């Protein structure tokens, strides 16, 4: 199992 | 930031007048303390985008 | 990065004025700052400082305008065109204030500045607009007090409500927001069963409306 | 990431050896003293060398072949597992068949030279970093707390104690008192030289020989009623034994012990400068500065030549008349920090690892 | 010498008026050499003049002054271990800073001051050089070059005079360290006075805790080696005997509350003396007094010590001041949020008597709100009133809106794309709004939500939500069926208590199902609903609309929000159908988690988790087959493949809609199927039960420097899921799926580490038991956020 | 799940027994404290109101009206221990 994510958050 | 750009350039508003309060018979209203008083000033100048705020030439 | 060459101050001033008329302000801030730094004691340093006030104000650098105004009023307490500086200070305070439920400290500062202006030089050219702004600020503060009193009416605290309405009557007696607060004080008195005060408030209400 | 130093250590001079040095023998000791500053150095008395380490190991060796006669440890063990090192830091002293040793735990041990059995053990004020001087049936110990104490050789009981003021910051070390004409001259970390009476510890006179700067007398010397004292970053001084009045001084300072012979004084500066001065006015006779910042040890006068160690472990014999280097040898890689011991025609030295060497010439 | 006029030469910044005022001499007065010298010295002392010369011309007194160049900038080069800002702070504290002038004779003084600072921080061989760069208009730049050199470290820490406790144990609790093994990071080996004071205080507290009241530190000594590369620290102390607390006596103006203070002061005779208990009792008495209005109830405690019996008797003096009332409450710094938002979080009421605990609670609530960074409180006094005060709150606002997007990969999900936007404070009103969207290889989801926190004065909250979902089970490790749904929900929330919360609301949903391959359970459900599809080909459509009522309760009592060490958490959710809808059923789910520390340091801990769920229909119909429960995975029971535990699928012999060779079909009539085919495809059930127990250990080989970002544990987890409507009698040739006794068990180890990118998790487990039909997996890697 | 509502001065029921006709305003303030309310409509009168309302249990209010004269000397006192 290789569940992975590359998510970025930017405050506004 | 964006809001402050409105008041400076030209935005202008006018509110309701000032009216005195009457004191019924048999009683007297509290004191005022003279803290927020608008003294009457004579003259008829310019107001509301008709007034130039460019620095005086001195 | 907005570099300024070593041109004579006359051409710099003329170009700055032309752009000011056109409607571009950021350009002349660097120019005037360079002129001041290179010539801290030029024959027209006061005019340089005044133009700095104007450029900072119309370029949205309010803190710099405040600091420069403070320094100027420190250096020259008797300059002939000193009412203009106080008027600009009031405008800067109003711009910072920029919505009657928010903190009114900037409004208080602006009211103080305009009060000093009007009491100082009654025959100037900023007096009419000064009073027109003073009435607006007075109404703003009265409405802030009214909002606080209304919230405390919702909460159920009546001592606070009566104290705040008394303060409003004592401070801002001739504003519209004060006429709409008398029913609140009458209700607060009645809820506590102080019927004599409620009767007096009713007498006051019926004598105007 | 790197490291930088304002000064740079001097290189190893290239000197032809007029006489070829040799090594009579070498013996191994357990762990020596390591990278910890200590005054623990060998001793020689009646053709036998007594050696010790920081842990507590003590050994006796022959002065001719180095064969071990006896060995004994001083580290108490709470069974077969626990073992607390005694942390020996006082110079081994031999006198009257008694071996005096110090420790970092405020413990002074007197052992017998025959079988190594503890003659007695005494508790002192603080750490004993000074040599247990022996004189007039009394043992003078200078502690890290500035307390000069007199113990009994046979009993070890404290007879008298003298309190010396200390600064907030001071160097790691204590001065060894010197006894002469029924008076003990000692120094402290405050840069003051004092004279006391062994009978009751009464202080006779105190003199200041100094110039965040520190200063330690570090075992001044006395000859013919004149006391020569040296401080750290201070001034060398000559004082009257009975009054302490300064007759002459010199703008220099160091900690390592110096030597006086005839009408000459040989001293290594804190900057590793070997200088020979006179004894009357302090005028410098000659100087040698080829060993700058080499962390030299206390020189020893052997066969009319000054023998000095170094951190790198190179032992240098230098002429005394003029200061020309006469020989250089490599002995050990650990390095030399403790002063050598020259006596009875034997030159015994100890390294940081405890490997004692006997040096001869041929 | 009479003076008729005053003239200056060289004045650039200082005005003529200031210089004239500072000069004792003034126009129209006799002047001699002494007065001229005094004026010159006064000009020199002004701090803005370098050279001054006051000479006499033919008639006028002329002063030539060369102003010290004005400092325009201060540069640094060589400050590796010293930050530029702190060094600039030190320089301005000394007096030299931007805007002032430069004294061309104090360069050595500044260099030696900086060298002294380097000596204090630890470096003793540091060198400082000042370079002066003139610039036109009498300006100057002062550059500083630093050769830091080599630092010094502690080589030995020794304690003398301690016999009960070994030196190593005492040093183990000291901030300063002398040994730093390469395999452990316990701290740097530098020396600081603050750290030494902290170590001394820690030693004193440690000695006192054991009853050594007479403990006293004789002195401390610090020494450096001749090479000045090592530091030795020695401490001389004196440990005495212990003491006992004989009793406590109270005397003072208790204001008639003596009866309520004796219980607080109760103790067991002969108990060991302890200052922490005395402080706690004083604080409790202060709080009790403040509960009635008093603001400053001064309390003093003095111990009387008897050495003959070694006893301690505590004397308590109480001085209760006067009541203080609150006149106003002010908020400043809320340039965005309106007054009511901050004012409705208060616990202290304006126009009432004062209480400090209420002020602290209000500050804590404001901090918890999350709209501000720093919160401070002040209590000012009313001029002239001896019993009136005002409370002022100072806050700094923080940005609240956010926008996010990203991509990810998953073994079964494939490539996933996600995006969303949220605003937690809409125009400074407290409203919360959010929108989100997600798409992977098998589903698409779109969500919108709005919420109002204060729908009522008490605190009731009201929220609404809309959602659209499109899902396929082709790659969900289940049977095949395509669903398309959309719906809305409205909810109300009550904070019933500090640690409890309740929710109740309504919802509407619309569902459409298609591509339902022939099967046993699905056909049974359809028959229960009344539909009559054939068992020959896969072509079906089923649309429904439902109205439901939802309820829920939550209890949270954790002591931390991340890596908790002790606490509990419970959650319960439930749903029911309303009459007038095609479906009719109820559903309930419950989750419980608990932590338990073992040692006194809250390091070795035990974790327990339980999860339960059950639902069913009401009016003889059946619960939908898309609301079933599934067990098995990295979140319910590790060691098994995702969604594996539970009943399996059974297919009717049927002809496929379009048969293509080179593939496989389940129970294909075209292939020749004539009897029900068993398989190993998970379908789910309407009852679940899972439990898990974990033991968490500190760490294998890491040190206290980063011991709050890693975790290691060993876990043992069991579970099961089943359906209670399976008819065993009719189908006797297949396992019994209505037996809730086939519990799967497994055990393994896991490690977790928080990283700046995400919470990286690794686990390895081995199922020592498993029933036939279920797969198994060993390694679990989680890398990234969601 | 609501907080407590407290309003007005704190009356201990023992201080109210230390006030009699003939005292001055300073003595009354020393015995009790500064009142939270008065009559700003000309006449001078002090209202000590002690009102409390704990969570969903009711409201309890005690009222004490002190009427002075032009010379700041207590003239009349009215006490209401409960509100109808």
């Amino acid at each position: 199992w290789v569940n992975a994510f590359a998510r970025w958050s930017k405050s506004f | 930031r964006y809001k402050r750009q409105v008041s400076g350039d030209e935005a202008y508003l006018e509110a309701a007048p000032l009216a005195e309060l009457h004191a019924p018979a048999g009683m007297i209203l509290p004191v005022t303390s003279g803290d927020y008083a608008i003294p009457v000033t004579n003259g008829s100048g310019a107001v509301g985008k008709a007034l130039d705020i460019r620095p005086p030439a001195q | 990065k907005e570099e300024v060459p070593d041109n004579p101050p006359n051409e710099i001033y003329a170009t700055a004025q032309q752009k000011l008329q056109d409607g571009n302000w950021r350009q002349a801030i660097t120019q005037l700052e360079a002129l001041d730094n290179r010539y801290p004691f030029g024959p027209y340093s006061q005019q340089v400082q005044l133009d700095l006030i104007y450029a900072y104000y119309k370029n949205a650098d309010l803190p710099l305008a405040q600091a420069a105004i403070d320094r100027f009023i420190r250096l020259n307490p008797t300059h002939p065109n000193i009412d203009y500086v106080m008027y600009m200070r009031g405008l800067t305070n109003m711009a910072l204030d920029d919505r009657s439920d928010r903190d009114p400290q900037h409004a208080r500062a602006a009211f103080s500045d305009f009060s000093k202006l009007v009491r100082g030089y009654p025959n100037s050219q900023y007096t009419t607009d000064a009073t027109k702004r003073l009435v607006f600020l007075k109404d703003r503060l009265a409405k802030y007090e009214y909002s606080v009193a209304e919230y405390y009416t919702e909460r159920g605290a009546w001592v606070a409500v009566v104290n705040r309405v008394e303060g409003m009557l004592r401070d801002y007696p001739d504003t519209q927001a004060t006429r709409d607060a008398l029913p609140l004080m009458e209700n607060a008195y009645r809820q506590m069963q102080m019927n004599a005060q409620a009767e007096k408030v009713a007498k006051i209400i019926a004598a105007n409306s | 990431n790197s490291e930088e130093d304002v000064v740079k250590m001097s290189p190893l001079p290239t000197v032809e050896n007029q006489f070829t040095p040799t090594t009579a023998w070498s013996t191994s000791v357990g762990s020596g003293i390591g990278n910890f500053y200590s005054n623990l150095h060998p001793a020689l008395a009646d053709n036998v060398v007594y050696a010790a380490d920081r842990a507590g190991l003590v050994k006796a060796l022959n002065a001719d072949d180095g064969k071990e006669i006896w060995s004994v440890s001083l580290a108490e063990k709470d069974g077969w597992f626990s073992k607390e090192p005694a942390l020996l830091s006082g110079g081994v002293t031999v006198s009257g068949g008694h071996v005096y040793i110090g420790s970092e735990k405020a413990q002074v041990y007197a052992l017998n030279t025959s079988d190594g059995t503890v003659a007695w053990q005494t508790k002192v004020a603080g750490e004993a970093l000074s040599r247990p001087v022996v004189s007039d049936g009394l043992v003078l110990i200078h502690t890290s707390n500035g307390q000069l104490q007199a113990l009994n050789e046979a009993d070890g009981a404290v007879k008298w104690t003298v309190n010396l003021d200390m600064p907030s910051l001071s160097l790691r070390g204590e001065s060894a008192p010197t006894t002469a004409f029924g008076a003990a001259v000692v120094g402290g970390d405050n840069g003051r030289v004092s004279a006391v009476l062994m009978e009751q510890g009464q202080m006779i006179w105190q003199q200041r020989i100094s110039q965040r700067l520190s200063d330690v007398d570090t075992t001044p010397v006395v000859v013919n009623g004149v006391v020569f004292a040296l401080a750290y970053n201070g001034n060398l001084t000559a004082l009257d034994l009975r009054s302490g009045q300064i007759m002459w001084k010199r703008e220099l300072g160091s900690v390592n012990d110096f030597i006086v012979d005839g009408n000459r004084i040989y001293l290594v500066d804190q900057n590793d400068r070997v200088m020979a001065l006179t004894i009357d006015g302090g005028v410098t006779l000659w100087t040698q500065s080829d060993l700058l910042h080499r962390l030299l040890t206390s020189p020893v006068l052997y066969n009319g030549n000054l023998v000095v160690g170094d951190s790198e472990g190179y032992l240098h014999w230098i002429n005394v008349e003029d200061g020309r280097f006469v020989a250089q040898q490599k002995v050990d890689s650990s390095g030399f920090q403790t002063e050598p011991v020259a006596a009875d025609g034997k030159l015994l030295i100890q390294a940081k690892d405890g490997t004692v060497y006997s040096i001869t010439r041929w | 010498f009479v003076v008729k006029d005053i003239h200056f030469e060289g004045l650039q910044r200082v005005a003529v008026g200031a210089a004239l005022l500072s000069m004792p001499v003034r126009t129209g007065d006799t002047v001699n050499d002494e007065d001229i010298s005094n004026t010159i010295r006064a000009l020199f002392a002004t701090g803005n003049f370098e050279d001054v010369r006051v000479l006499r011309d033919g008639d006028t007194l002329l002063v030539q002054v060369k102003e010290r160049p004005t400092i325009a900038s201060i540069t640094f080069s060589g400050n590796k271990s010293v930050k530029d800002d702190m060094l600039k702070q030190n320089l301005e504290a000394s007096g030299v800073r931007v805007g002032e002038s430069l004294d061309r004779t104090t360069i050595a003084d500044i260099e030696k001051g900086l060298e002294d600072f380097y000596y204090s921080v630890g470096k003793y061989s540091a060198s400082v050089k000042a370079v002066v760069t003139p610039l036109p208009r009498n300006r100057v730049d002062l550059k500083l070059v630093f050769q830091e050199g080599v630092s010094a470290e502690i080589q030995q820490i020794n304690i003398v005079g301690n016999h009960a406790f070994t030196t190593d144990e005492l040093i183990s609790h000291f901030q300063l360290r002398d040994e730093v093994p390469w395999w452990n990071v316990v701290g740097d080996r530098k020396y600081q006075k603050q750290k030494l004071a902290g170590d001394l205080e820690t030693l004193r507290s440690y000695y006192l805790d054991r009853g050594y009241a007479r403990f006293n530190i004789d002195s401390t000594q610090v020494s450096l080696t001749p090479d000045k590369k090592g530091i030795y620290v020695t401490v001389n102390i004196t440990e005495g005997d212990q003491y006992k607390l004989s009793g406590v006596e109270v005397s003072g103006n208790l204001a008639g509350h003596s009866a309520e203070i004796e219980q607080l002061t109760k103790i067991e005779p002969g108990e060991l003396y302890n200052g922490t208990k005395v402080t706690k009792m004083e604080d409790d008495i202060k709080k009790l007094l403040g509960r009635y209005g008093y603001a400053y109830p001064r309390v003093q405690s003095m111990p009387e010590i008897n050495d003959a019996d070694k006893t301690v008797k505590l004397r308590v003096n109480v001085d209760a001041g006067n009541r203080f009332y609150v006149r106003k409450i002010r908020f400043e710094g809320n340039d965005t949020s309106k007054d009511a938002v901050l004012r409705r979080e208060m616990r202290q009421m304006e126009g009432a008597w004062l209480g400090s605990d209420l002020v602290d609670q209000g500050k804590e609530r404001l901090n918890r709100l999350g709209f501000f960074e720093t919160v401070d409180t002040d209590t000012q006094r009313v001029p002239g009133s001896p019993d009136q005060v005002d409370v002022v709150y100072k806050v700094k606002e923080r940005n609240t809106g956010s926008f996010n997007f990203g991509i990810g990969y998953g073994t079964e999900s494939g490539v996933s794309f996600q995006a969303g936007v949220q605003q937690d404070n809409w125009l400074g009103t407290g409203y919360a709004v959010g929108i989100n969207g997600t798409k992977n290889d098998y589903q698409t989801y779109a969500e919108l939500s709005v919420t109002n926190p204060y729908f009522t004065v008490d605190g009731v909250s009201l929220g609404g939500r809309l959602f659209y979902n499109d899902f396929q089970a082709d790659d969900a490790d289940l049977s095949d069926y395509t669903n398309k749904s959309y719906g809305t929900d409205v909810t109300l929330g009550f904070p019933i208590n500090e640690y409890n919360s309740l929710r109740a609301g309504l919802g509407y949903v619309h569902n459409s199902l298609s591509n339902m391959q022939p099967q046993v359970a699905m056909w049974r459900y359809l028959y229960s609903m009344g539909e009559h599809p054939s068992t020959s080909d896969q072509d079906n459509s089923f649309k429904t609309d439902d109205f439901t009522f939802n309820y829920g309760w939550t209890y949270n009592k954790l002591d931390r929000g991340y890596f908790p060490t002790d606490g509990s958490r419970v959650n319960l959710t439930g749903k029911v159908t309303i009459p007038g809808s095609d479906n009719e059923y109820y559903k309930v789910t419950l989750d419980t988690a608990t932590y338990v520390p073992i040692d006194d340091d809250h390091k070795w801990v035990v974790l327990g988790r339980t999860r339960w769920g059950y639902g069913d229909g009401l009016g003889g119909k059946e619960m939908p087959f898309y609301e079933n429960f599934y067990a098995g995975g990295s979140s319910t029971v590790r060691g098994f493949q995702s969604n594996t535990i539970g009943p399996k699928a059974v297919y009717f012999p049927h002809q496929a809609s379009n048969y293509d060779p080179d593939y496989d079909y389940e129970c294909a009539t075209q292939d020749g199927a004539k009897d029900l085919c068993k398989s190993d495809d998970a379908v789910g059930g309407n009852a679940m039960a899972v439990a898990s127990l974990e033991f968490i250990t500190p760490t294998p080989f890491i040190s206290d420097k980063y011991a709050n970002s890693v975790r290691t544990s060993f876990f043992w987890d069991m579970g099961t899921v089943w359906d209670t409507n399976w008819d065993s009698s009719q189908y006797s040739g297949y396992p019994d799926y209505s037996d809730p006794s086939n519990i799967r068990m497994s055990a393994g180890i896991a490690l977790q580490w928080m990283s700046p990118l995400g919470p990286l998790v690794f686990s390895y487990a081995q199922p020592f038991k498993k029933y036939d039909g279920d797969k198994a997996e060993q390694f679990q890697f989680n890398i990234g956020k969601t | 799940y609501r907080p407590d509502i407290n309003q007005g001065n704190y009356l201990t029921a023992n201080d109210v027994s230390k006030i009699r006709v003939g005292m001055t305003q300073q003595q009354v303030a020393y015995a009790l404290g500064t009142p939270l309310m008065s009559d700003p409509f000309g006449t001078n009168t002090w209202f000590y109101v002690f009102r409390q309302q704990p969570g969903h249990e009711g409201v309890t209010q005690q009222t004490l009206t002190l009427t002075f004269n032009s010379s700041g000397v207590l003239t009349n006192i009215d006490n209401k221990p409960a509100l109808s």
